[PDB]
RNA sequence: GGUAACGCGACCGAUCCCGGAGAAGCCGGCGGGAGCCCCGGGGAGAGUUCUCUUUUCUUUGUGAAGGGCAGGGCGCCCUGGAAUGGGUUCGCCCCGAGAGAGGGGCCCGUGCCUUGGAAAGCGUCGCGGUUCCGGCGGCGUCCGGUGAGCUCUCGCUGGCCCUUGAAAAUCCGGGGGAGAGGGUGUAAAUCUCGCGCCGGGCCGUACCCAUAUCCGCAGCAGGUCUCCAAGGUGAACAGCCUCUGGCAUGUUGGAACAAUGUAGGUAAGGGAAGUCGGCAAGCCGGAUCCGUAACUUCGGGAUAAGGAUUGGCUCUAAGGGCUGGCAGCCGACUUAGAACUGGUGCGGACCAGGGGAAUCCGACUGUUUAAUUAAAACAAAGCAUCGCGAAGGCCCGCGGCGGGUGUU
RNA sequence: GUGAACAGCAGUUGAACAUGGGUCAGUCGGUCCUGAGAGAUGGGCGAGCGCCGUUCCGAAGGGACGGGCGAUGGCCUCCGUU
């Protein structure tokens, strides 16, 4: 399950021709945003919480978004 | 074969396959477990043929 | 005290059957099968004793898996032979061929006179 | 504290084998396991490794001596007899 | 000892031990090779020695297994042929080398790859010379001296692993391990310690022989047992 | 790219040649890292409460594959030249062929953090559809500390050999430089860099593995190869008791308690007077402290022989680490001595040598008549004769440029 | 499910009897390489089926990057294919 440390690279890894879906865990302390492609589980750990809607909208076009509950 | 079987389930009930596991019983015949596709349906095709 | 078992049908203590523990998410004890301790390379010279510095030591049908530089060091005769014994061969090949040009001149004082 | 009044390495055999073989083993089972000076490097670490086949563990050079000592005795004067028939012929 | 359960134990043993061939080099001039390791072999309490000669018709490196002469060490040079210098572990034919010098791994036929004097502590000294005939005399280990063919060669020195009969083997095991790295041959049972049908010598009340233990050379098998063709017998005094 | 050991994402190219790996014995000593056992405190549920007991038990978690750091090891490179010899291990062992001091570099990194990964798992507390849930909700899933303890691993170092402890499929790294790629363009050959798409057929896979599924004519006290292994007393995988998991006493019940048997004990006084013969039984036994003869191949004899000490509880004395000849705090064992004390009782069961003075036989360890002989027989190291220089000795074979001793 | 027979007394029980289910893999084995050793052909021995021998009385390699002639395939452009 590969990590992404920035906020400008994840989005590209969602725009791929092969990125099948996105899911969005919230557990107190962080918000792990997770995207699946054709090999790994490319996560990302955004510790700031108003940094987690602005992004939540930004997710790329005809994809299958979830929320994890 | 497995390869052989997979087209015979394909070219008589019309239906596309995922995988075809096998084994051989103590009475001595071959029994193939035939997984199916998501767009296809399993109780539904089963009625067509007769097994219900 | 989870006294435990093999998972494969091999229950002799044979060579290819070496193990270690692991605790699961479950909270259970369970064996896992180990992989072979790869030696480091020994150098072509013949004379030097131990093991190489600069080549990933790994059991040898994996050496396919790696990519060039993982299996050498930058240098003439790199990753095959050791650098103490290399520096000797540049010297030796230099001094032997020099002394060779000498004897040609100090054999040639015989047939010049004689 | 001295521990044995006449039995060298051959305390390792006790009462066994009889007196005059234990004397006869003392002269060979002390010389074989000794160290010798490597003439090449100079150090004090020649040492046997099998029957008549010896090894400096510093400059990695390896010699063929005698089974139980580093020169055989008339191989010391086999070298001084071949050296001296290099005198008879060359003139 | 004629087969099956006896035949010599050959697996951990390290090569057959020879000379070089012969060729135009050994035959019209000389060649040089280097020593790369002295090295132990079983069934043979003496050391062998690898020697990288370079092949003189293709790019290559040939590699041989002489019988190591005492005083040899690693790295050292071995120069050989019909000209090569008489010093130690340097091979050249009996034709050439002078009288008095000692030899090892000596040849009998010109070119046969060395059959005489390769066990630990054995020589084959040169005595005399006759150059019409092209023949030579060579005192071998048993007192006698073969007339030999003057183009047949031997490495110089005395054979390695010298002095092995010295030390008393003590324990019976030390035998076993000596004779467990050779052939099925040991804990040897006497002939009087066999029934009437198992050895001709043993049988009856006491443990005597009965018959004299000398026998005709011209016996058959089953009988030619004992002291064979025995020129004399007893404690050997005088000479 | 770096003085350099060597580092960075790729970093062109044939026949030939060189080496690496697959590829190794057994035994001792020491250290690193997991499992397991222990010890003081926190949660949740139990158990016990006549009296006491902040108590006794249960339970308390993170795969592979990837990145990051600890932890271990170097026969790796630089400045630099050391007797008033130095460095250092339990042991060793190291050095003008370059030590101490200083600074770097490479390989393993099965340990801790990270994404995985809490969304599952385990513990408890409470509510639904009687059914037909991988139902739904909550809290919790902590923090500290020791070690010649046991099990697996990983390294470093020493001992032994007339014993030197497998083969090859497969896969890499080099020297060499045959060649190839296109004229500053859109560039070309070319990549052992990252992403992506298509695919892996055949046969075996249940269960017993044994005082019940195998062999012994049977559910036969026989026999038949391995893996994991908790608490208590101990030197201890010994003997005895107990947790986890297991069992119904091994093809029968009930009543009596006679003579014979089979396997256990005990015996007043004498003590081999019994018998072919001390056969059987019994006596001695653990550890601490003293003390020890003949004879000897000097190594043994030797636990010779012969004595004394040993419980319970109340003390004293020595033996360590860490923070900044002294202060503070952190701590797991042992070892010596003194006193009080019981009906002279303490290796309290369990474990656990009878001793001495000679004659012969065989040097010792080792083998041997499975199913009436384990011995003084066999083998053994040591001694001595005998044949033999290969067209050869010894030997196999019905035969052949036959084979064994022999890769001598 | 049954209680006949068998399971050395008994049976509701059973490893008996009678009916009906149950062994799914690229990643866990065999295959694939050699070990002591087994054994064809060339040769030779043999009345004969056959035996001896395994590198020894053998013309034992059926493959390749390129040099060149002339023939395919997709616009014989470029390369597998002879």
């Amino acid at each position: 399950p590969r990590k992404i440390e920035e906020i400008k690279d994840f989005l590209l890894t969602a725009r791929r021709k092969d990125a099948k879906s996105v899911k969005i865990k919230k557990n107190k302390d962080n918000v792990k945003f997770k995207v699946r492609c054709s090999r790994y589980l490319y996560t990302l750990v955004i510790t700031d919480k108003e940094k987690a809607e602005k992004l939540k909208q930004s997710l790329p076009p005809g994809l299958a978004v979830k929320e994890l509950k | 074969n497995k390869h052989q079987i997979k087209q015979a389930v394909k070219k008589l009930y019309d239906i596309d396959v995922a995988k075809v596991n096998t084994l051989i019983r103590p009475d001595g015949e071959k029994k193939a477990y035939v997984r199916l596709a998501p767009d296809y349906d399993a109780l539904d095709v089963a009625n067509k043929i007769g097994i219900i | 005290v989870q006294r435990l078992t093999y998972r494969r049908r091999l229950s002799y203590n044979t060579a290819s059957n070496k193990t270690r523990l692991s605790r699961t998410p479950g909270n259970r004890i369970v064996y896992l099968y180990t992989k072979k301790v790869g030696k480091a390379p020994k150098s072509a010279c013949g004379v030097c004793p131990g093991r190489l510095r600069g080549v990933r030591a790994v059991r040898p049908k994996v050496l396919m898996r790696l990519s060039k530089t993982k299996k050498h060091v930058s240098r003439a005769y790199g990753g095959s032979m050791c650098a103490k014994c290399v520096r000797d061969r540049i010297k030796r090949a230099f001094l032997i061929e020099e002394q060779k040009i000498v004897v040609k001149v100090l054999k040639a004082q015989a047939q010049s006179q004689k | 504290a001295k521990r044995t009044k006449k039995v060298g390495i051959v305390g390792k055999y006790g009462t066994r084998y009889g007196a005059s073989l234990r004397k006869m083993v003392k002269k060979i089972e002390i010389s074989q396991h000794a160290k010798y000076t490597c003439s090449f490097c100079g150090k004090t670490k020649m040492k046997r490794r099998a029957v008549g086949i010896w090894h400096c563990g510093s400059c990695m050079k390896t010699v063929a001596g005698g089974a139980w000592t580093y020169n055989t005795t008339s191989a010391v004067t086999v070298k001084s007899a071949i050296r001296r028939l290099k005198e008879l012929k060359d003139q | 000892g004629a087969g099956s359960v006896f035949r010599a134990h050959v697996k951990h043993r390290k090569g057959a031990a020879r000379l070089r061939a012969v060729d135009f080099a050994e035959r019209h001039g000389y060649i040089k090779g280097i020593v790369k390791d002295i090295i132990h072999d079983p069934g043979r309490g003496a050391p062998l020695a690898k020697v990288v000669f370079r092949d003189p018709y293709r790019f290559k490196k040939r590699t041989e297994l002489f019988i190591a002469a005492e005083g040899i060490h690693t790295g050292q040079f071995v120069y050989c042929g019909k000209k090569a210098q008489l010093n130690i572990g340097n091979v050249l034919p009996v034709g050439t080398m002078p009288e008095g010098t000692i030899v090892c791994c000596l040849e009998e036929k010109p070119g046969d790859r060395g059959k005489l004097a390769r066990a630990s502590g054995n020589y084959a000294t040169v005595i005399s010379h006759n150059p019409e005939t092209k023949k030579t005399r060579v005192k071998l280990p048993s007192g006698s001296k073969k007339v030999i063919s003057s183009a047949n060669r031997a490495v110089v020195g005395v054979v390695a692993g010298g002095g092995r009969i010295d030390k008393p083997i003590l324990k019976a095991g030390r035998a076993y391990h000596k004779y467990k790295a050779k052939r099925n041959c040991w804990p040897r049972v006497r002939g009087v310690a066999m029934n009437p049908v198992e050895h001709p010598f043993g049988g009856g009340n006491h443990q005597h022989i009965g018959k004299p233990s000398t026998i005709r050379r011209d016996a058959p098998a089953g009988r030619k047992v004992g002291l064979i063709a025995a020129r004399r017998t007893g404690r050997l005094r005088g000479t």
